[PDB]
């Protein structure tokens, strides 16, 4: 009877766990860790990674 | 300064190894240049240096 509420409610709880699923993502890096990354690559290598 | 031969990579930004940490130590963000050639007629006689 009334999805035009719950439309909005799933949109924006659905944004929201992809935006936080997306912290996952390495975008080709070596690593989504920035602990991981300052700890395998050197800092020079470690700032632009 | 005179340091061994295999060590002229140790002399870097973002390194590891003995002389580095208890010899001599360059900041990460060094900038500048870097020049090592063999002195071997110069700082090595048969006797030792």
């Amino acid at each position: 009877a009334l999805g035009k509420l719950q439309d909005v409610v799933n949109h924006n709880a659905q944004a929201l766990n992809t935006l936080v699923k997306q912290l996952s993502s390495k975008f080709g890096a070596i690593s989504s860790v920035l602990n991981d990354i300052f700890s395998r690559l050197d800092p020079p290598e470690a700032e632009v990674q | 300064f005179v340091i061994r031969g295999d060590e002229v990579r140790q002399i870097a930004p973002g390194q590891t190894g003995n002389i580095a940490d208890y010899n001599y130590k360059l900041p990460d963000d060094f900038t500048g240049c870097v020049i090592a050639w063999n002195s071997n007629k110069l700082d090595s006689k048969v006797s030792g240096n």
